[PDB]
C-alpha cells in the first residue's frame, strides 16, 4: 500500500548521514 | 523546486531547506516591530512568544515570524517552494486550517504539509513505531505511536520545560548571592543552564556528594568578570523534571508520565514502545538524562521488560531533521496539499 511505502523508505532512509551537509 | 522545512516551536524557529542535515536557521520565535534576534538586542518594544506551550496563539505575530522566516532568514520567494511546516500533539484542528490559509493565501506557497513535531522526531531516529518524549522550551509531550499514527487518548501534555528550568535556575541562583532579574539576565541565566545543568544518575546520592565537598562545583564567567559557581544547583535544575514538586507542580515527573502514557496503549504494544522510547527536543540535552530515564523506567516497567532510551545527539533538531527526510522522500510526493486542492476546496483540506 501507500504507506507501507512511505514506511519502509523511513526504515531505510537512513538519517541524517544521508542528508546534505550544511 | 525545494521544499522547505519549518519547525515553529515555543522558544525557537528552526528553519531550512528540505534534503539538507540540519536547519540552516534558528532564531528566537519572539515579535517585539521586530522578530528574532533583531528583537532580543533592541529590548528596550516589548517582546511577545506568539506561540505558547507548543499552539499559536498570537496570529499576527506568528505571521511576522513566518515572513522573517521566509524573506530575511531563508531568503526565498515562499510561492515558489512546497512547505512542511509541523504542529504540536493535540493541536485544535482549527489551528491546523487557520496555518494552512495563512499559507496559501498569505504566502502563496505552491503546496504545504503539516506533520506532529513528535512524529518527525521518530522518522529522524529510522522509526515508525516508538514513544517520544519531545521537550522543548514551552512544553513537554510524550507521544506514543503506532506505525505513523499518534495514538490520542495516550498522548500526554506536561506544561514543564525549559523556560521554567531556566526561571527554576534564576531563582536558586540566590541561595549563592547571584542576582539575575531581567529579561536580558534569563537569557544569561539559560545559557548557563546549558553549558553546566546536568541530571543525576540518583539525586539523594548526589546531593550527599555535594554538601561533602566541592567536587561538583563549576564556574561560568560572565563579560564583566563575575563568575558564577554552582555545586548542587547543577542537577537540581533539572532534576525538576522528575520533581515538578521542585517548582510548585502536582505533576507526575516525565519517567511517570512515560510510564502512565505507555500504560494508555494496548498491552499488545507497550514491549515496542519500551524498547524504542526516542527522546527530541533542546530540553533532553542535559547530560545523564538518558541513564536516568533508563533507571526510572526500569524501576516502573514490569521487571522482564526491556527498556532502551534512544537520545540522538542531534535531537535539539530532531523534528526539524524528520521533516527534512520526510518531504525529501518520492514516496512522500504525492501527500502534499497542493495550491490546486486548496483553491477548490479551501482550508478543511489539511484534515483529508
Ligand atoms: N544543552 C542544553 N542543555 C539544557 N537545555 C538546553 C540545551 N540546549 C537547548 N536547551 C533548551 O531547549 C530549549 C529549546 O529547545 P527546542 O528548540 O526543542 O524548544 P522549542 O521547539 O522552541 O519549544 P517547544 O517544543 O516547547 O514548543 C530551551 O529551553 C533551551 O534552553
Ligand atoms: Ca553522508
Ligand atoms: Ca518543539
Ligand atoms: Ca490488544
Amino acid at each position: 500500500s501507500l504507506h507501507s511505502a512511505l514506511l519502509e523508505a523511513i526504515h531505510s532512509s537512513g538519517g541524517r548521514e544521508k542528508l546534505r551537509k550544511v | 523546486t525545494t521544499a522547505l522545512v519549518c519547525d515553529n516551536g515555543s522558544g525557537l524557529v528552526k528553519a531550512g531547506f528540505a534534503g539538507d542535515d540540519a536547519p540552516r536557521a534558528v532564531f528566537p520565535s519572539i515579535v517585539g516591530s521586530y522578530v528574532g534576534d533583531e528583537a532580543q538586542s533592541k529590548r528596550g518594544l516589548t517582546l511577545k512568544y506568539p506561540i505558547e506551550h507548543g499552539i499559536i496563539t498570537n496570529w499576527d505575530d506568528m505571521e511576522k515570524i513566518w515572513h522573517h522566516t521566509f524573506y530575511n532568514e531563508l531568503r526565498v520567494a515562499p510561492e515558489e517552494h512546497p512547505t512542511l511546516l509541523t504542529e504540536a500533539p493535540l493541536n485544535p484542528k482549527a489551528n491546523r486550517e487557520k496555518m494552512t490559509q495563512i499559507m496559501f493565501e498569505t504566502f502563496n506557497v505552491p503546496a504545504m504539509y503539516v506533520a506532529i513535531q513528535a512524529v518527525l522526531s521518530l522518522y529522524a531516529s529510522g522509526r515508525t513505531t516508538g514513544i517520544v518524549l519531545d521537550s522543548g522550551d514551552g512544553v513537554t509531550h510524550n507521544v506514543p505511536i503506532y506505525e505513523g499514527y499518534a495514538l490520542p487518548h495516550a498522548i500526554m501534555r506536561l506544561d514543564l520545560a525549559g523556560r521554567d528550568l531556566t526561571d527554576y535556575l534564576m531563582k536558586i541562583l540566590t541561595e549563592r548571592g547571584y542576582s539575575f532579574v531581567t529579561t536580558a539576565e534569563r537569557e544569561i541565566v539559560r545559557d548557563i543552564k546549558e553549558k553546566l545543568c546536568y541530571v543525576a544518575l540518583d539525586f539523594e546520592n548526589e546531593m550527599a556528594t555535594a554538601a561533602s565537598s566541592s567536587s561538583l562545583e563549576k564556574s561560568y564567567e560572565l563579560p564583566d568578570g563575575q563568575v558564577i559557581t554552582i555545586g548542587n544547583e547543577r542537577f537540581r535544575c533539572p532534576e525538576t523534571l522528575f520533581q515538578p514538586s521542585f517548582i510548585g507542580m502536582e505533576s507526575a515527573g516525565i519517567h511517570e508520565t512515560t510510564y502512565n502514557s505507555i500504560m494508555k496503549c494496548d498491552i499488545d504494544i507497550r514491549k515496542d514502545l519500551y524498547a524504542n522510547n526516542v527522546m527530541s527536543g533542546g530540553t533532553t540535552m542535559y547530560p545523564g538524562i538518558a541513564d536516568r530515564m533508563q533507571k526510572e523506567i526500569t524501576a516502573l516497567a514490569p521487571s522482564t521488560m526491556k527498556i532502551k532510551i534512544i537520545a540522538p545527539p542531534e535531537r535539539k533538531y530532531s523534528v526539524w531533521i524528520g521533516g527534512s527526510i520526510l518531504a525529501s522522500l518520492s514516496t512522500f510526493q504525492q501527500m502534499w496539499i497542493t495550491k490546486q486542492e486548496y483553491d477548490e476546496a479551501g482550508p478543511s483540506i489539511v484534515h483529508r
